[PDB]
């Protein structure tokens, strides 16, 4: 049956999530046979006997994505003459790794996050923060890694336009990507 | 558009692929890396109670914006708890 | 549409909505089995061919989706448990 | 307006600015039940007698006075959250409740089952121990339903 609340350890679990959560931020290969039991340990943790430990999860699991923002920040600033293609690669990778990790969260937003939120009214008129996984690695996309960075991506687009005004044959989809991810 | 559906026991079950998809947690496990290419494999799923989850499909499906007036779900008392925690795990 | 019946065999059930030979076509076309190798246990008794369901004896209106009749199919030898105890 | 809203004014027996907005002293304001959702309401409130809103609309006794207004508070209930099912101080439903035949079949055009409600009732009507062997959450839910 082994559906029935229990009890866990926070170690030996989060130490198993780690490597199949980091192989889905960049896309490789995971069996069919681990994706679906994987499942049913995110929900073991928010009905344990003793006490929940979704907060401490959700604490744990910002600080991971913390640190492959950030080593992605060291790689890319180091870049040199040819930041738009690196800038290009990266985020096309990082795109699909949100939705792919969103849908193995989604007993958390559904039962746990979105109830102790803001309501959309609080928002409005003033008066009145928990937020959502998947939601979440796209504000952690603007804060260290464009903000800090919008001088040269800035510049060196503003140039090649000009270029190709006077006469020149950017490749369109590279460009596209970057207007697009604003 | 056929799914497996295999149970913890042992026992496999065979569905139609839009009469599975009235759960969320099925759909999610089905997109992603997960495309299989299908056979869902349930970890801590008893028979009985899967047995029945299929049958609510049908059940669902058929009789839904009907004027005629819709029967009862028999539901056996024994088993009623189970039930629940698998459509608390399930959403359906 | 009136019937709604599992074709049940060891180990595994079908779930499925006029004469057994398109019984035979539909096992064929989920298991990929031939029609001659396949053929129905029906209830202690081996069903006819040519003749619908009707004529078979099951009645639609005792078989409806929350109580499902079952279908003996363990003819896949040559030519031709219970689901668990509740606790 | 939400300033207000924001602490609860509920006078006399529990109940809430729903309840008195719409009963019948301002029997029905479509206007003003709109706003007063828009603003931030709880749906979902409690009185002494446990009856919810809809379980006031429901004996309005009245089908032919606002046949037009009454098909605006259901549906402004029914959307932005509302549960159906709710048994209050004793086992009667929303449904049940119904004097009128008109609004027993108007109610019929806007509700949806799920195999959690079909479950959580024999629990209750066949009454067992359903209290520390089930998660946390569910014990709430199973006690309205």
């Amino acid at each position: 049956m082994s559906l029935k609340p229990r009890v866990v350890d926070f170690d030996e679990t989060w130490n198993k999530l780690l490597t199949t959560i980091k192989a889905v931020v960049m896309l490789e290969y995971v069996e069919r046979a681990t994706w679906n039991d994987r499942f049913s340990d995110i929900y073991a943790l928010c009905v344990a006997y003793p006490e929940p430990l979704g907060e401490r999860l959700y604490t744990e699991t910002k600080i991971f994505l913390e640190n492959h923002v950030r080593h992605l920040h060291k790689r890319v600033l180091e870049s040199e003459e040819q930041v738009l293609v690196m800038y290009h690669r990266y985020w096309e990778e990082y795109s699909k790794g949100a939705d792919y990790m969103d849908c193995l969260y989604r007993y958390l937003n559904t039962q746990f996050i979105k109830k102790n939120k803001l309501t959309e009214a609080d928002l409005q008129y003033g008066y009145g923060p928990l937020m959502e996984i998947g939601e979440l690695a796209l504000d952690m996309w603007r804060k260290l890694m464009v903000e800090p960075l919008q001088a040269i991506l800035i510049r060196m687009l503003l140039r090649e336009i000009k270029n190709d005004r006077g006469g020149e044959d950017p490749n369109q989809k590279v460009i596209h990507g970057v207007i697009n991810s604003f | 558009m056929y799914v497996k559906l295999i149970s913890s026991d042992g026992h496999e079950f065979i569905v139609k692929r839009e009469h599975a998809l009235t759960s969320g947690t099925i759909k999610a496990m089905l997109s992603g890396p997960g495309q299989f290419a299908n056979e869902v494999n349930f970890r801590e799923i008893p028979s009985h109670v899967l047995s029945k989850v299929c049958m609510y499909f049908t059940y669902k499906v058929r009789y839904t914006n009907s004027s005629t007036e819709i029967p009862e779900f028999p539901i056996a008392p024994e088993i009623a708890l189970e039930l629940l925690m698998a459509a608390n795990f399930l959403d359906c | 549409m009136d019937v709604f019946l599992m074709i049940r065999r060891h180990k595994t059930t079908i779930f499925t909505d006029s004469t057994v030979f398109e019984l035979k076509r539909i096992v064929e076309g989920i298991l990929k089995r031939p029609p001659d190798e396949q053929r129905l246990y029906k209830d202690d008794q081996l069903l006819d061919d040519g003749k619908t369901l009707g004529e078979c004896g099951f009645t639609s209106q005792t078989a409806r989706p929350q109580a499902p009749a079952t279908v003996g199919l363990a003819f896949r030898a040559d030519d031709t448990e219970p689901f668990s105890s509740p606790p | 307006i939400y300033n207000l809203i924001h602490l609860d004014p509920r006078t006399r027996e529990g109940f809430t600015l729903l309840h008195l907005a719409v009963n019948s002293n301002s029997f029905p304001n479509a206007l003003v039940t709109k706003l007063l959702l828009d603003c931030g309401a709880e749906v979902n409130a409690v009185d002494n007698e446990g009856n919810s809103a809809l379980h006031i609309i429901v004996q309005y006794n009245r089908p032919i006075s606002d046949f037009l207004t009454l098909h605006s508070i259901i549906i402004s209930l029914v959307e932005a959250g509302a549960h159906t099912d709710m048994t209050n101080k004793q086992n009667k439903t929303p449904l049940d409740k119904s004097t009128t035949g008109v609004s027993e079949i108007l109610l019929k055009t806007q509700m949806k089952m799920s195999l959690k409600c079909l479950a959580a009732r024999a629990v209750r009507a066949n009454d067992i121990n359903y209290q520390d062997q089930i998660p946390r959450t569910l014990e709430e839910f199973v006690g309205f339903h």
